[PDB]
């Protein structure tokens, strides 16, 4: 997604990104949510099993 | 027990120590360590094998 890369399971989420923020973050600086640059819908990321 | 706090100091101390150790282990993944970048994907896909 737009430069930042990774792997995992994508899911729909209900976060409240500010109108200029791109991707969320966690306590330990591990990417958690993203905003896909085609429909501006927040999207959640889960680690594999 | 009900009103006053800080009686259960020892168990809370144990939990805090474990959490801090784990957090500082995880946090050590963003250090450069003398390489050119912290992340391995870009450095693997941007230069020659040598
Ligand atoms: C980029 O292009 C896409 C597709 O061309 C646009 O997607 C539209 O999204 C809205 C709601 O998100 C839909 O109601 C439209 O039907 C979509 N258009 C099409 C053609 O399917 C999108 O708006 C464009 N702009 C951005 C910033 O993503």
């Amino acid at each position: 997604f737009n430069g930042l890369t990774g792997t995992g399971v994508l899911t729909e989420s209900n976060k409240k990104f500010l109108p200029f923020q791109q991707f969320g973050r966690d306590i330990d600086d591990t990417t958690d949510a993203v905003r896909d640059p085609q429909t501006l819908e927040i999207l959640d990321i889960t680690p594999c099993s | 027990l009900s009103s006053t706090a800080s009686a259960l100091g020892k168990l809370q101390d144990v939990v805090n120590q474990n959490a801090q150790a784990l957090n500082t282990l995880v946090k050590q993944l963003s250090s450069n360590f003398g390489a050119i970048s912290s992340v391995l994907n870009d450095i693997l896909a941007r230069l020659d094998p040598p």
